[PDB]
């Protein structure tokens, strides 16, 4: 399962 | 190391090291920028929050390879080495909370900040409780679930259903449900609830918005398309 | 810091750094590894080539970055955070020529291990030359050019044709005409010339010698095709 | 151009 990627910006 | 450099010149330090992907410069930019003692911008919790995303991320990707490796062998060259990445591993989620509780949190009274602030304490605590194996590993649970459930309630109150902080908390709350708490069911249950009742809302946004909300509403059908 | 663990534990650890993607862990764990003082074997000149590979590979991806936006500006912020990168580029060369110097290439009479440190020599010089500005950038390009002449030299005597060693010295060579020295029909001619006898002595090779020449020699095609 | 990509094994 995916949490947020949350890796960019 | 940062305390002689200028706030402002820290966060511009840390937008280069994204943009040359030199992730930990950019969370020991911003972890200089934190401790300076001023509340953060929507923009610099952002720049806060993928800095240390990338770096723990990579640190969790390492882990997860050598505790396979070590699963399948059971000298002690990759129980040691594993042992050494997990251990860097909980001083960077330590240092996270540690910038939370010193003074992010206290001083965040806004619900987009508070919220956000949680959701990341919520996180961390649930990088802990991934690579947590003796008596404390309940208590992370807890703290992790008690994170997110104060970030939740705020987030119900103060928050549209379409809000893309309060969606990606649901989202990484429903991970914490199915991954960590051993609760698929409450996993599903949350991430159903959290797409219909965003579904409802959409009409009320503008064309930016409603790409920024169903980007995240698409993360947790991927979810419920991989639990049901 | 590597001094109380065995160089067979340092080995083993390298191997598990490569795995996952840990390449400072891996460069940390080869120098240890080197400074046991023995010579190393085939497969753990590939590890310590391939653990700064991947360290020194991001420092000038970011380096490039950095580079660029400090171009197109022209606050003091982008100079020095790319002055900051330059300088840790720099100490991971000198890290990797120091190794070299002491004392592996003294070290080195078989014509494998010679030339495959000759062109490390060449390669870690050519990063130098990369960034280098002031009044040692011709001395750091002529250390260069004088360790993978030197390479060349023996491996031209020592080696077939399609041997991969001798095949990739000959390509980061061309590049080091091409890129570092000014000189694109110098680098046209080495490459053409390398990958001609090479295609003639393909013929000795069994089907995985075959292989492995041929994706060097692929290399050798593409640089001329953008160069010509 | 490329110099040998030098990066895995
Ligand atoms: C906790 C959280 C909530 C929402 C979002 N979000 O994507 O809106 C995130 O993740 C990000 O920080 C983010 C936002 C936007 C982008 C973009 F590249 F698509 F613009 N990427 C990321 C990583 C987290
Ligand atoms: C200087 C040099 C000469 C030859 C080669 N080579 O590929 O043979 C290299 O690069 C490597 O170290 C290497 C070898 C093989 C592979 C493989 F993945 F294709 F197996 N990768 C690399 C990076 C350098
Ligand atoms: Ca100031
Ligand atoms: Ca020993
Ligand atoms: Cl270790
Ligand atoms: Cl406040
Ligand atoms: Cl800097
Ligand atoms: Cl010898």
């Amino acid at each position: 399962a995916g949490s947020i990627p949350g890796r960019r910006s | 190391a940062m305390g002689s450099m200028e706030r402002a010149s820290l966060i511009q330090k840390a937008k280069l090291a994204e943009q040359a992907e030199r992730y930990e410069d950019m969370a020991a930019f911003m972890k200089g920028a934190v401790e300076k003692g001023e509340e953060l911008s929507c923009e610099e919790r952002n720049l806060l929050s993928v800095a240390y995303k990338n770096v723990v991320g990579g640190q969790r990707a390492a882990w997860r390879v050598l505790s396979s490796i070590e699963q399948k062998s059971n000298g002690p060259e990759v129980r040691e080495y594993r042992e050494k990445v997990e251990t860097e591993l909980q001083g960077v989620c330590d240092t996270v909370l540690g910038l939370l509780d010193s003074h992010l949190i206290k001083e965040a009274g806004d619900a987009e900040s508070r919220v956000f602030y949680l959701k990341m304490k919520g996180d961390y605590y649930r990088y802990l409780a991934e690579v947590a194996t003796g008596d404390d590993k309940k208590r992370i649970i807890d703290s992790a679930r008690s994170a997110y459930q104060e970030a939740m309630d705020i987030s119900k109150k103060e928050m549209p259903p379409t809000n893309p902080i309060r969606l990606g908390l649901a989202l990484n709350f429903s991970v914490f449900h199915y991954e960590i708490a051993n609760s698929p069911e409450e996993a599903i249950s949350l991430a159903k609830t959290t797409f219909d009742e965003a579904m409802a809302d959409l009409h009320t946004l503008s064309e930016d918005s409603y790409k920024d909300s169903t980007l995240i509403m698409q993360l947790l059908r991927d979810n419920l398309t991989l639990w049901t």
